[PDB]
């Protein structure tokens, strides 16, 4: 009864459920929890979908059979849910196949699956164009052909809500680098739904310049030009398309960032970070929901020809202005946040090509390749913005890191769970070691005293400055 | 225009952090996560026709550096906990060792709403208050009767450097 006691208490959440499901060898508990999944809010359980599906594949049939009923139910009440399952099911198997074929089958998704295939197809073709600008022009043309098929039964799973895609402002699309299988950013027009699953696809509305501009300014320009723009139903979305890059590690980092965000949210630590949504489509390819009002450090330095501090003063005002001190504050909090993330996940390959700066002054790390077992920099440019090593704002940066560390420890188990389950039957480079998760736990330093942690924060920072 | 750095000091529990959230975010909370080291918060006001911005720092291990460059310090005790008032003597010997010898200080009795639990009489405090060179007031972050007054007083008092 001691087990059942816990499970019937308020303490029981989807987190606890998954932990026992993953670890417990008792078939009576597994089945009991399988049923208990239904009582939880769809949104809360949704977050753990990658974990659940992983268990299904790599764990005992008993465990799968406990998971299956809930999954099928959701798939049956939401094609969005169905889609994400099928995509994840496929990606994480290269046991899976039986359910994947069965889920996509009736128990019509062709429009969506063909829609997605074309986007991938486009990207692969751009490989023959060795320059950024050439790719962009080829993209725009080929995107226009998409428009010929615009009003159709498809949606963007990366969207917070259900909807229909109406229009692609192809002229606005841009390619983000010169690489062989370069990713590309596109803007998409949609009409919001109350529910996709019960609603007729909208009717076509007949077609009658791209420059560097803020997001809200970009919506205006696009809206005024758009056929559907008059409608109140109309909204503009955006996604990045990666045709040849694995996003499974990227997804894992996302969950961790979201958890760490919640941890720091539950506690009262004013660290700042920005998780960006991830969509695994294959082990090859995925999509990303981009941050608006932000651009790379590298390009910030190429148009301004300035140093980071100089750019802040130009773009916000002198250190005596409110806008600057606010921006500085947003900078410092975002630096401490991402430092901790980099350390905990052991993120490498850190350079100014991989750090974005938003319009409020936050920095944002993006490339979570090279983490954990697979084998962060505090440059003086960064230290200058903080007012220098003797600066109060810099001292605060160190203060936040400690605070955010103490917070993380209080919820350590929530974090490791996400990673430890994912390691299952895994061939991801981040799991190459024998002790990937074990080393991860050591990095929380649960044994350390706070005085010891103060010292550890200092040690971390000294390392971060050498470059 | 100006930039005034102010610190909040006192025994743990006296109410510094809620004072800060009331005055700067007009927010209060009964549930409390302990402050690890230091916080600031900022809000701008006008005194005698001039736009000022106040930077308040809410403070075991003690980096004496944060005391540096503070024009004003609010020294707070809990009216309902005599010991917190008792340690006000030890909190003033510290501040003269590690802080500007010509700094504006306000003594603050917080939680004045707890009338029936009062352990420190207003007269005894203000007596000690004007017996020394500190300005004095009692606040309730909970009811927020004297919180605005306190800052604007000390900030006005401060600007009085010329
Ligand atoms: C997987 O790596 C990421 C990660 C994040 C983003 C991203 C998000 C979520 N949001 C934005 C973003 N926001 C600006 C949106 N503009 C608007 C809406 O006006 C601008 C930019 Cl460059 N990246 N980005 C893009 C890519 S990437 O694969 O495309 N590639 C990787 C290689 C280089 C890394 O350094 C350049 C970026
Ligand atoms: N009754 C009452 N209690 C307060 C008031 N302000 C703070 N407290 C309580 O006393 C504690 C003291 O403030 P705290 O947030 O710990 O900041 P610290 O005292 O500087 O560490 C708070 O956690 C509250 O529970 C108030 O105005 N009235």
């Amino acid at each position: 009864s001691w087990l059942l006691r816990l499970f019937e208490s308020k303490l029981f959440d989807i987190s606890m459920a998954i932990s026992y499901l993953y670890n417990s060898k008792e078939p009576g508990v597994q089945a009991y929890i399988g049923n208990r999944l239904f009582c939880f809010r769809n949104e809360d359980v949704d977050f753990y979908l990658p974990q659940l599906l992983n268990m299904y594949i790599h764990m005992d049939e008993d465990v799968g059979d406990a998971i299956k009923p809930y999954i099928v139910h959701r798939c049956r009440q939401s094609i969005n849910f169905s889609l994400q399952c099928a995509l994840l099911l496929g990606a994480y198997s290269s046991r899976g196949t039986k359910l994947r074929k069965l889920i996509l089958s009736d128990e019509r998704l062709a429009p969506e699956r063909e829609f997605i295939k074309s986007l991938m197809a486009i990207g692969k073709r751009l490989a023959t164009l060795p320059t950024k600008e050439q790719k962009t022009q080829r993209l725009i043309s080929e995107l226009s052909l998409l428009n010929h098929k615009l009003p159709a039964r498809v949606w963007l799973p990366t969207a917070g809500f259900d909807h229909h895609v109406v229009r692609v402002p192809h002229t606005q699309a841009v390619v983000l680098n010169s690489k062989d299988k370069a990713p590309y950013l596109i803007y998409v027009e949609v009409l919001e739904c109350e529910n996709f699953d019960t609603t007729s696809v909208p009717a076509r509305i007949p077609e009658n310049v791209a420059l560097k501009e803020p997001w809200q300014e970009k919506v205006r320009r696009i809206r005024e030009g758009s056929p559907y723009g008059h409608l109140p139903n109309w909204r503009l979305l955006s996604v990045i398309v990666k045709c040849g890059d694995d996003l499974r590690q990227e997804l894992l980092a996302f969950q961790v960032l979201k958890q760490l965000q919640s941890i720091w949210e539950q506690e009262r630590v004013p660290l700042w970070i920005k998780p960006y949504k991830i969509l695994v489509i294959s082990a090859d390819s995925g999509m990303i929901e981009p941050v608006v009002n932000a651009v790379s450090i590298h390009q910030v330095k190429k148009q301004s020809q300035l140093s980071l501090l100089d750019y802040f003063l130009q773009e916000h005002g002198s250190y005596t202005t409110e806008a600057f001190l606010s921006a500085q504050r947003n900078f410092v909090q975002s630096c401490a946040g991402y430092c901790l993330v980099c350390y905990l996940l052991q993120v490498k390959d850190r350079h100014n090509g991989n750090i974005l700066l938003d319009a409020e002054g936050h920095i944002i790390h993006i490339d979570f390749g090279f983490i954990l077992s697979s084998s962060f920099k505090l440059t003086t440019e960064f230290v200058d913005v903080m007012g220098g090593l003797d600066g109060d704002m810099f001292n605060y940066y160190k203060m936040l890191m400690l605070q955010g560390l103490i917070a993380a420890r209080k919820h350590m188990d929530k974090v490791v769970q996400i990673v430890e389950i994912m390691q299952q039957g895994s061939q991801l480079p981040c799991f190459h070691g024998s002790s990937t998760i074990r080393n991860l736990k050591e990095r929380f330093h649960m044994s350390m005293t706070e005085e010891q942690l103060q010292l550890l924060v200092e040690q971390m920072v000294d390392g971060s400055m050498r470059s | 225009d100006y930039l005034f750095k102010v610190v909040l000091i006192g025994d743990s529990g006296v109410g510094k952090s809620n004072l800060l959230s009331r005055f700067t975010r007009n927010e209060f909370n009964l549930e409390s996560k302990s402050t690890i080291g230091v916080e600031f918060a900022t809000r701008s006001i006008q005194v005698d026709g001039k736009t000022i911005k106040a930077q308040i720092w809410d403070t075991r291990a003690i980096t004496s550096a944060y005391y540096r460059g503070a024009v004003g310090a609010l020294l707070v005790y809990d009216i309902a906990k005599h010991l917190t008032y008792e340690n006000v003597e030890r909190w003033l010997k510290e501040l003269r060792d590690h802080a500007d010898s010509n700094i504006v200080i306000m003594l603050v009795g917080n939680k004045s709403d707890l009338r029936h639990l009062r352990a420190v009489p207003t007269d005894e405090a203000r007596a000690f208050a004007e017996k020394n060179g500190l300005s004095f007031i009692e606040t309730s972050a909970l009811d927020s009767t004297n919180v605005e007054a306190a800052f604007q007083t000390i900030l006005t008092e401060i600007y009085r450097i010329v």
